[PDB]
């Protein structure tokens, strides 16, 4: 019953901008960002 | 490009052509490459000495030169042969 929704929708935001700025490589290839998201898309993992 | 208007132009070099064959380079870039290459390829004469190494996440050479060459018609001949034949796979890696 507590604003847990509105830090829900939040992370939920985070998440729809970090697939946003996801840039797709051809052949296999990487940047840094791309690596740094693929990190970060634990968290969002664990708190759903 | 004439012969002889490159050798009054300059002295001569040891070359080494390096080729990015990463994936982002997959597409028009790996075919402007390559024409590229062998259009450079065509710019050395006798006393210069080449080779063309090609990096992604890993460097290597293209040919089975492993060291500079005299980079005559021959040696031309197959490392234009070779260039002609790399294809765009893995991450790039400037370092290595
Ligand atoms: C080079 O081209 C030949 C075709 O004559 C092919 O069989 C060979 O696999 C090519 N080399 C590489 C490394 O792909
Ligand atoms: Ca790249």
């Amino acid at each position: 019953w507590k604003p847990f929704e509105t830090i829900i929708l939040l992370t939920i935001f985070a998440n729809c901008v970090a697939l946003a700025v996801y840039l797709p490589m051809p052949e296999d290839d990487n940047n840094s960002l791309n690596l740094g998201l693929e990190k970060l898309e634990y968290f969002f993992l664990t708190v759903f | 490009r004439r012969p002889w208007y490159i050798q009054g132009a300059a002295s001569p070099k040891d070359m080494l052509i390096l080729v990015d064959v990463s994936g982002s380079v997959s597409g028009l870039t790996l075919k402007l490459i390559r024409t590229s290459v062998s259009e450079m390829l065509e710019t050395l004469s006798d006393d210069d000495f080449v080779n063309v190494a090609s990096f992604n996440s890993n460097a290597q050479d293209v040919s089975c030169f492993q060291h500079l060459v005299q980079a005559n018609v021959r040696n031309k001949k197959v490392l234009k042969d070779a260039v002609n034949n790399i294809t765009a796979k893995g991450i790039t890696d400037y370092k290595k």
